[PDB]
């Protein structure tokens, strides 16, 4: 589990945790302050973190659309202005075996156990090695509308293309 | 002080280092992730969009768009280029060219220069335009012992299939190389051209025709 801040925004810490073998997606989804992000559409930290940035910039300097920053990051993670669609494609599904648990807000201890209370699944390090087991490229290409001529050497290549998309909001 | 406003904007958290004006910085701080970077403050929105599109063209080398605040006019671009050894300066094409000016008869310069044209060929084949193609707006990245050309500041850039626009860009470049007034200036441009032609001469019969058209236009523009 990682707590982090964005340089430009030291007043705001954010907590990400990654879960395997989640057995109660629908339990969660149905009975939903966190954001539960579907890691099939996240492939890197560069991706996740740029979308957080964009979220803050948006609430600080432009306009806030959703109820909270957790939602707004789900929105900002997507390459669309439609909220319901971003929630749907970037939020957990009922078939979600993995998820990213996210929130914005100092108590690492209470969090780690507020989460595992919600998620009947196995926590694992929020890092790139872990994220690049569960992203679904073809699914990404669908959602982020990528030409089949676009053929990156590796995940950085992919990531970049999504940062671009996330950033041109 | 404008620096005051900038500094206040990114907070003390971000070290900046002014670099150019009329405004650009450096920073070793990444805008969101836990070496060196670029910040443009100011039009920009144009540059960002483009950079995104350009990235997606296979082969075309351009700065990574890292972050973008369109509401205040900030873009963090990746840092490309290093310093030529022996104080020959920052590794854009001008400096590279001045550096090798008395000794231009090598693969390094010619193949580095053909590569440059490959980038422009690429850019134009996809109906894009730089619109400020100076020798200072082409920075060289080190790849082992080869050099790899990239293109930069797409502020005054656009998307265009107007053959005249492609001729102007070429002209701006060839003109900038001729600006130095080197004896070897003519060759450089020939070599950049080779790499341009090489690229079109690849896309087949389509290529040759479209190439022939831009070739004639350029000659015309050089003539005007």
């Amino acid at each position: 589990m990682v707590v982090s801040i964005i340089p430009q925004f030291p007043d705001i810490k954010v907590s990400l945790a990654l879960f395997e073998q989640v057995k109660n997606a629908k339990e969660i989804r149905s009975k939903m302050s966190f954001a539960f992000i579907d890691p099939r559409l996240v492939c890197s930290g560069e991706q996740m973190y740029s979308a957080i940035y964009k979220t803050l910039i948006e609430v600080k300097y432009n306009k806030m659309r959703t109820r909270n920053l957790n939602s707004e990051c789900v929105l900002c993670l997507s390459p669309t202005s439609n909220i319901s669609d971003a929630f749907l494609k970037f939020g957990i599904k009922d078939d979600s075996s993995q998820l990213i648990c996210l929130k914005f807000h100092v108590d690492k201890e209470q969090l780690r156990t507020i989460m595992t209370s919600i998620v009947k699944g196995q926590e694992i390090e929020f890092n790139d090695d872990n994220l690049s087991r569960f992203y679904d490229e073809a699914l990404i290409r669908k959602i982020y509308k990528l030409s089949d001529d676009f053929k990156p050497q590796d995940v950085n290549g992919l990531s970049r293309a999504l940062v671009d998309a996330i950033q041109l909001r | 002080e404008f620096i005051d406003k900038v500094s206040s904007y990114l907070t003390p958290d971000v070290d900046i280092a002014p670099i150019s004006q009329g405004i650009v910085f450096t920073t070793t701080t990444h805008p969101y992730l836990p070496q060196k970077y670029i910040i443009k403050y100011r039009r920009t929105l144009n540059e960002s969009r483009l950079l995104a599109k350009l990235y997606l063209i296979p082969g075309l080398c351009v700065p990574q768009l890292i972050a973008c605040d369109p509401y205040n006019g900030f873009i963090w671009l990746e840092f490309l280029g290093e310093d030529l050894p022996g104080g020959h300066g920052f590794s854009n094409l001008k400096n590279f060219l001045w550096m090798h000016d008395q000794d231009p008869y090598s693969d390094l310069v010619a193949t580095t220069l053909r590569k440059v044209g490959r980038q422009i060929g690429l850019l134009h084949w996809n109906d894009y335009c730089h619109g400020d193609l100076t020798s200072s707006n082409i920075v060289l990245v080190r790849d082992g012992a080869r050099w790899t050309p990239h293109l930069i500041d797409f502020g005054l850039g656009s998307v265009s299939n107007l053959v005249e626009d492609k001729g102007v860009d070429l002209y701006v470049l060839e003109r900038a190389i001729l600006s130095t007034h080197s004896k070897h200036a003519e060759k450089y441009n020939a070599w950049i051209m080779e790499g341009f032609e090489e690229v079109y001469r690849e896309q087949g019969a389509k290529g040759a025709k479209k190439l022939k058209e831009v070739t004639k236009r350029f000659e015309e523009v050089r003539l005007r």
